[PDB]
């Protein structure tokens, strides 16, 4: 889990070779590529109440706002079993309307 | 003969509220080499000196 | 030998202590090229950042680089510069330049501010930085709700850290230690190895005219040899602590260069 | 005060009766010449690699 | 097919062989001395010098 001790990118497994005085290893890492855009927002008020996302965060494309995970594209709809309620949004810088 | 170039610079299009999701993936094999041992040597003296 | 002829020739049968010699010295120049390299140039791109700033209330002014100086380089950067400080020895200049080091260093704090850790790994990702912070938070076992709900105290107490910092440096002296005890040995070296060429080492004297002048070569020769035992002795134990300082030196480099990839590059 | 050197103009100021100067580690640094008693300067001709 | 991959382990091995290699050639220095071998020296003169 340590960045960069063992590969550039994520780390995922690794193969000893052999040499006539030393070893060979073969780092195999896991590298994102093809970026995009997407409009973020911190918190969702609802009923008053600022929810935050387990594990992900808010997107959305315009229309729509989702929860992705943070290392690959992937949009779900944001429902009560993946945010979770903290007090009610006026202290919060960035809060943004929704359901 | 020329001056050097640290390399190509660019600006993240930072703003406050957008972010970049990456959307596909790739794996890559890369090596590394590293020495663990040298030639063991043994020194006579009387032969030598 | 000090440009003389019979002492050329005399140490030319000597066989090649001198080649390796050099050799060392070459590969220890290389090295600290090396480390250099290898501490800063963690980044493939330049990166910047833009000229309007809002960083949700944190204050990075002290820190990032100002146009309006030469150097651009940062009041901290400044602050530390100010505090700290020919006899056929040389010194070669850095291959890279003191602007160059400051252009690594503002790349890379410019990606850790606008892009986070993504940059490490990939390419450069721009998340705002508030909502970055809920992200170190999260790793530290503090949930992100804290945070978001104590933003105006945390940018407060940051910045009052930056200043007391600022001010610690500013006007308290002897914090930068290691640096200049550096320094120092490797001037004190370089002098006590300079200060060799004024001893007898058992001879008649320390200059080479007056012996090959008032004598014949029968036993000029002799107390010659005698100088060249002495100054020969003396380099090689000069060349031995060179190596080991450098070898030090190049664990600490190392020991850089992990906390650089570790803890900028990524939280720990 | 046997040496090679190449010999320029300086500005610095002997007490009336020094003859020659020296800087640190014991290394001559500026000659005063004993016909005009004007100061002088003594640097060594280049040299590298 | 690309060459010069595996530079650390030839670096160790070269400095080993050269460091051996200007170890043995060390033998034919006069170090001051009359010769660099012993038979000629013992044989043409006597135990004091
Ligand atoms: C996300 O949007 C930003 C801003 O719209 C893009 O940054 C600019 O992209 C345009 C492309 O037409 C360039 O001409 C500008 O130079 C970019 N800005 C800067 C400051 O360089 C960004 O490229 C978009 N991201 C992706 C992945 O397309
Ligand atoms: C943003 O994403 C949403 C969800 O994918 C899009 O909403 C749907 O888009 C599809 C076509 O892509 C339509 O057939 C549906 O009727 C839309 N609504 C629903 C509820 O599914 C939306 O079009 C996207 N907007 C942009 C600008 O990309
Ligand atoms: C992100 O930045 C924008 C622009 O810097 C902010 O927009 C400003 O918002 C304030 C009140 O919130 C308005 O009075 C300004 O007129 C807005 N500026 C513009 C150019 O329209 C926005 O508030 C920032 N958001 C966050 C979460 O920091
Ligand atoms: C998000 O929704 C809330 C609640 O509907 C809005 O807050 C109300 O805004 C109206 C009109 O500005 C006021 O008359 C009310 O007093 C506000 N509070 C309540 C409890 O209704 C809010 O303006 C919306 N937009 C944003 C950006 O928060
Ligand atoms: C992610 O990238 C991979 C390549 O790295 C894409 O796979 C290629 O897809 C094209 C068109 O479908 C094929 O012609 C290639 O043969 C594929 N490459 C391999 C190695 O199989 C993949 O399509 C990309 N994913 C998305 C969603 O665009
Ligand atoms: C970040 O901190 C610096 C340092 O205090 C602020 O610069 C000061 O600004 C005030 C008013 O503009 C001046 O009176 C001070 O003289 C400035 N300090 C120095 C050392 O010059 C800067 O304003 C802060 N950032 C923001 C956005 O306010
Ligand atoms: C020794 O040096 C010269 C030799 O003549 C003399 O000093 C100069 O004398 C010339 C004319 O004889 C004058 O024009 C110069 O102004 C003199 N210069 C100095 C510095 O004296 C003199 O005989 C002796 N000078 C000294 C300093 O001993």
């Amino acid at each position: 889990k340590r960045v960069d001790f063992c590969g550039k990118g994520y780390h995922l497994m690794s193969f000893p070779q052999s040499a006539p005085h030393g070893v060979v290893f073969l780092h195999v890492t896991y590298v994102p590529a093809q970026e995009k855009n997407f409009t973020t927002a911190p918190a969702i008020c609802h009923d008053g109440k600022a929810h935050f996302p387990r594990e992900g965060v808010f997107v959305s494309n315009g229309t729509h706002w989702f929860v992705t995970q943070r290392n690959f594209y992937e949009p779900q709809i944001i429902t009560t079993d993946n945010t979770f309620v903290s007090g009610n949004c006026d202290v919060v810088i960035g809060i943004v309307n929704n359901t | 003969a020329y001056t050097m170039s640290l390399g190509v610079e660019n600006s993240v299009a930072y703003s406050n509220n957008s972010i970049a999701i990456p959307t596909n993936f790739t794996i890559s094999v890369t090596t590394e080499i590293l020495p663990v041992s040298m030639t063991k040597t043994s020194v006579d003296c009387t032969m030598y000196i | 030998c000090g440009d003389s002829t019979e002492c050329s020739n005399l140490l030319l049968q000597y066989g090649s202590f001198c080649t390796q010699l050099n050799r060392a010295l070459t590969g220890i120049a290389v090295e600290q090229d090396k480390n250099t390299q290898e501490v800063f140039a963690q980044v493939k791109q330049i990166y910047k950042t833009p000229p309007i700033k809002d960083f949700g209330g944190f204050n990075f002014s002290q820190i990032l680089p100002d146009p309006s100086k030469p150097s651009k380089r940062s009041f901290i950067e400044d602050l530390l510069f100010n505090k700290v400080t020919f006899n056929g020895l040389t010194v070669l200049p850095p291959l890279l330049t003191d602007e160059m080091i400051a252009q690594y260093t503002s790349a890379l704090l410019a990606g850790t501010i606008t892009s986070g850790w993504t940059f490490g790994a990939g390419a450069a990702l721009q998340i705002p930085f508030a909502m970055q912070m809920a992200y170190r938070f999260n790793g530290i076992g503090v949930t992100q709700n804290v945070l978001y709900e104590n933003q105006k105290l945390i940018a407060n107490q940051f910045n009052s850290a930056i200043g007391k910092i600022q001010d610690s440096l500013s006007s308290t002296a002897s914090a930068l230690g290691k640096l200049q005890d550096v320094v120092n040995q490797n001037a004190q070296a370089l002098n006590t190895l300079v200060k060799q060429l004024s001893s007898n080492f058992g001879a008649i004297s320390s200059v080479l005219n007056d012996i090959l002048s008032r004598l014949d070569p029968p036993e000029a020769e002799v107390q010659i040899d005698r100088l060249i035992t002495g100054r020969l002795q003396s380099l090689q134990t000069y060349v031995t602590q060179q190596l080991i300082r450098a070898a030090e030196i190049r664990a600490s480099a190392n020991l850089a260069a992990t906390k650089m990839s570790e803890c900028v590059l990524g939280q720990s | 005060l046997t040496g090679t050197g190449v010999l320029t103009e300086s500005n610095k100021k002997f007490l009336p009766f020094q003859q020659f100067g020296r800087d640190i580690a014991d290394t001559t640094d500026a000659v005063r010449d004993p016909q005009t008693l004007e100061i002088l300067d003594i640097t060594p001709c280049s040299f590298g690699g």
